[PDB]
């Protein structure tokens, strides 16, 4: 999802389905890499619980 | 009170607290303007990442 060499154009925004897996944020949310990370109905700290 | 305190160009005089370090106590009031730290880094001064 995040470390792909090339992303899509926005006129052709891809949709990658995700299933049968564990969603650990610890190398994502705690990173400096994302210039804006916002969740609008859940706290980003609670994405593990 | 739409006809009594709402402006065509936007009334921006009214504020709400979107960020705080902790869950506020009953009938307690919070005057603070200290910058909230969403990232893991400390964040001294008037602004930061």
């Amino acid at each position: 999802v995040f470390n792909a060499t090339r992303f899509a154009s926005v006129y052709a925004w891809n949709r990658k389905r995700i299933s049968n897996c564990v969603a650990d944020y610890s190398v994502l949310y705690n990173s400096a890499s994302f210039s804006t990370f916002k969740c609008y109905g859940v706290s980003p700290t609670k994405l593990n619980d | 009170s739409n006809n009594l305190d709402s402006k065509v160009g936007g009334n921006y005089n009214y504020l709400y607290r979107l960020f705080r370090k902790s869950n506020l106590k009953p009938f307690e009031r919070d005057i603070s303007t200290e910058i909230y730290q969403a990232g893991s880094t400390p964040c001294n001064g008037v602004e930061g990442f």
